[PDB]
């Protein structure tokens, strides 16, 4: 773990925007 | 103390030697240095400063510091005389007007107590036209026989042809190195 | 001290020459007048090591105004270094040529400046533009005679966009004065 | 257009100087110290000094003043930017900013200074590019500087492509002594530590209010940053055209975007201060802190600094949650809290005596500031949509990012 918010996975783009 | 390391170094060759490049401007000093180091007639501009290089022959690395014969560079020849063991003089056999200037410069350089252990080394430059003098006329004009306590040898070298450079190098090596 | 440093600089050992150069640089940075040793370091200037060349150039630049007469023995070295294959060496030589505040030094550097004006390397082009701007600031008449205004103007419409920006800044500085 | 940039010391000794134009004599630096001393003693000291017709602009460094003497009317902003770039390069190359490294890396320092700028015009400013050509322990200049892409070095190879992002939030609240917040602005910070193979071009996508409105999705929680500053690698053309955040990520930690907008929400921590100071008899510290943040968010390492009396001594603390320590150097008591869950209410009761002799001069009322830092909290509500990582060779990236909320200019005016 790490202080200041755990790292989270990010997407590649907005899949709902086509 | 022990001299085993010195003997081991001298068994395969350790002596290097030194040399100087002096003479009148445009007398083939830079061309002679290029031929001695590289071996080709390389065209260069006037020697505003100086040319520093080293030549390896017969297991001796005789570094040659070419110095131009210009008025602004003639007084700078004393800077290169420090820590210098050899001196090579480039004569202009095709430049009769500059012959007197070259002789005066050589006499002034030889009249210094610092440059006393260096043997005379005059190269008969401009050995490409019939107007060039022989190995005795140039020496007589320069008065090489009147230099007491100076080992001077007359050698004719042509920048375009390159002949005579080996003889001058051998004479300089014999004058400096006196071993088997 | 001074005698020992001069003896070390007048030697043929690369490590000793480097140590002497470092000591001279430290003394100069600490506030020591090392300009009297500039003629001694003139002989130990043409060195293969890049670190020693930079220190020698810095000493000459800092000892050029102090000893303008002793700076006349560096035109040949600068000319030789201006054709170095390494772009870093050429850029350093161009910067040192323009940084030398010698009236008679920039006159003989016009040919190297013209040669480096058309340098293909963007860093080389930027260095040439900076040297041209420095020469124009030192001598506007010399810059005009050398015709560097046309080269500076054409540098803007070329590649090396950082080089183009350097040339544009140099042209603006010339026009500013 | 500074004539020469030099690095000074705390005692006035110049650690290192390098003239760029030669139009300013190096002896003008000596007069800079007396001028600075006179200005400080009279309150007229300014970072941009003026020695006659030559201006000696100086920046207060960690141990020495970065004095950049100038002669003509050079670009002050350009000089400041060059000084900041030089400071950043020195910090990257040398981890310590003091006299220890100034005189220890002079051989490489001189080369770096020479390569950085020539004739007063900076040329090299990339830390990675400078380190790839100038090292303290030389080849030709890298083609990255000559090429257009000077912020993403080509040919980088890594075993794995992992990028660590950091959603840094700065909660600045300016609460006056009357109890009303005057300056309440939150400045975002999108810093990503990209460590991959090659020179991928990041395709940034987030839940931006402007982007949502343009795409027709302006109905969900969208972050409306009043001021958004892109990084050097970020292309401004795409952002101006359609808000497309397309740029080559840097090799390492870099700041891609930095949001900056006003905050109209209640403060995450509500602090009520009471000063029951007797007339040279005793002092009362009725400090009550209320956590306005969500209960699911805990403020880690919260340090609410309460300025105590300058001459106060023998203080007694009567608090409920959080240890209170009085630092004589700071002349204040900081309400240090290890973990502060949202909605927590901490009450403190300070009590200390005062000297019989009254003070000769007033000391002022410094504002009370807290050092709360609650991570994993998104107060602004801006959610990142996706990060378009595209490489010519083709690889599967696994970027990571963490949202961190801290207290910035959260100062409360004293009574
Ligand atoms: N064509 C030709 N020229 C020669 C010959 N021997 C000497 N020279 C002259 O020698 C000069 C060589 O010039 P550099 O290479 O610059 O060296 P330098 O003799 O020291 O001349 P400076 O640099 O001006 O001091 C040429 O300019 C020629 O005029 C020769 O055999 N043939
Ligand atoms: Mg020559």
């Amino acid at each position: 773990d790490r202080k200041g918010g755990s790292y989270s996975q990010a997407a590649g783009s907005d899949s709902a925007q086509s | 103390g022990n001299i085993f390391a010195n003997l081991f170094k001298g068994l395969f060759g350790k002596k290097e030697m030194r040399i100087l490049m002096v003479g009148l401007d445009a007398a083939g000093k830079t061309t002679i240095l290029y031929k001695l180091k590289l071996g080709e007639i390389v065209t260069t501009i006037p020697t505003i400063g100086f040319n520093v290089e080293t030549v390896e022959y017969k297991n001796i690395s005789f570094t040659v510091w070419d110095v131009g014969g210009q008025d602004k560079i003639r007084p700078l020849w004393r800077h290169y005389f420090q820590n210098t063991q050899g001196l090579i003089f480039v004569v202009d056999s095709n430049d009769r007007e500059r012959v007197n200037e070259a002789r005066e410069e050589l006499m002034r350089m030889l009249a210094e107590d610092e440059l006393r252990d260096a043997v005379l080394l005059v190269f008969a430059n401009k050995q490409d036209l019939p107007n060039a003098m022989n190995a005795a006329e140039i020496t007589d004009k320069l008065g090489l026989h009147s230099l007491r306590h100076r080992n001077w040898y007359i050698q004719a070298t042509c920048a375009t042809s390159g002949d005579g450079l080996y003889e001058g190098l051998d004479w300089l090596s014999n004058q400096l190195r006196n071993q088997k | 001290e001074i005698f020992e440093l001069k003896a070390e600089l007048n030697s043929d050992k690369k490590e000793k020459k480097k140590e002497a150069v470092k000591k001279v640089i430290a003394s100069m940075t600490v506030g020591k007048d090392v300009s009297a040793l500039f003629p001694d370091v003139v002989n130990c200037m043409q060195t293969d090591n890049l670190e020693l060349k930079k220190l020698v150039y810095l000493y000459l630049m800092n000892y050029a105004k102090s000893q303008p007469d002793m700076a006349i023995m560096a035109v040949n070295t600068f000319v030789k270094d201006c054709e170095d294959p390494n772009p870093l060496i050429r850029a350093l030589a161009v910067r040192t040529m323009g940084c030398i505040r010698v009236d008679k030094i920039t006159e003989y550097l016009c040919e190297p400046l013209r040669k480096c004006l058309k340098d293909e390397d963007p860093y080389v082009r930027k260095t040439a533009a900076v040297c041209v701007a420095k020469l124009h600031d030192i001598n506007a008449q010399l810059v005009e005679d050398q015709g560097f205004l046309d080269t500076l103007k054409d540098l803007i419409s070329d590649s090396n966009p950082m080089v183009v920006a350097n040339a544009v800044a140099a042209l603006s500085e010339i026009a500013e004065s | 257009s500074a004539s020469a940039v030099y690095v000074l010391d705390l005692k006035g000794k110049v650690l290192i100087c390098r003239n760029y134009r030669g139009d300013v004599d190096m002896s003008e630096v000596e007069h800079f110290m007396p001028i600075l001393m006179e200005k400080e003693e009279e309150g007229m000291l300014s970072p941009i000094l003026a020695h006659g017709g030559v201006r000696f602009m100086w920046i207060k460094h960690n141990n020495l003043y970065l004095v950049a003497t100038s002669k003509k009317n050079a670009c002050v902003s350009l000089v400041f930017s060059f000084l900041y770039k030089v400071v950043q390069v020195f910090s990257e190359y040398f981890k310590e900013l003091e006299e220890e490294s100034i005189r220890d890396n002079f051989v490489i320092i001189y080369e770096l200074l020479d390569e950085l700028m020539d004739f007063g015009y900076p040329q090299t400013t990339d830390s990675k590019i400078l380190q790839e050509y100038i090292t303290q322990e030389a080849p030709r200049p890298p083609a990255t500087v000559t090429n257009a892409v000077s912020w993403r070095s080509e040919g980088i190879k890594y075993r794995k492509n992992e990028v660590f992002l950091d959603v840094i939030e700065a909660v600045n609240l300016l609460v006056s002594a009357n109890g009303n917040v005057l300056r309440s602005e939150i400045v975002g910070s999108i810093k990503m530590r990209v460590f991959l193979s090659g020179m991928p071009e990041l395709r940034l996508g987030l839940n931006d209010k402007v982007l949502f409105d343009n795409t027709g999705r302006g109905k969900s929680k969208s972050v409306e940053l009043e001021d958004v500053k892109f990084h050097q690698c970020v292309r401004l053309s795409r952002f101006e055209n359609d808000r497309t955040i397309s740029f080559i990520p840097p090799d390492g930690e870099f700041e891609l975007m930095s949001y900056r907008l006003n905050t109209h929400v209640k403060p995450l921590i509500w602090i009520e201060s009471v000063i029951e100071k007797h007339s040279h008899s005793r002092i009362e510290y009725m400090v009550k802190a209320k956590s306005q943040f969500k209960r699911r968010s805990t403020a880690n390492n919260v340090e609410i600094h309460i300025p105590v009396p300058n001459d106060a001594d023998s203080p007694k603390f009567k608090t409920t949650v959080g240890s209170v320590k009085w630092v004589p150097e700071n002349s204040e008591i900081v309400w240090s809290v290890k973990s502060f869950p949202g909605g927590k209410e901490y009450l403190m009761r300070a009590h200390f005596g005062l000297p019989s002799v009254e003070a000769e001069d007033k000391e002022g009322k410094p504002p009370i500031s807290v050092k709360f830092e609650i991570p994993y909290f998104t107060t602004s509500g801006i959610q990142v949509r996706y990060l378009k990582i595209i490489e010519k060779s083709g690889y599967q990236a696994l970027p990571w990012v963490r949202y961190i909320t801290q207290n910035g200019d959260y100062q409360l005016r004293t009574q």
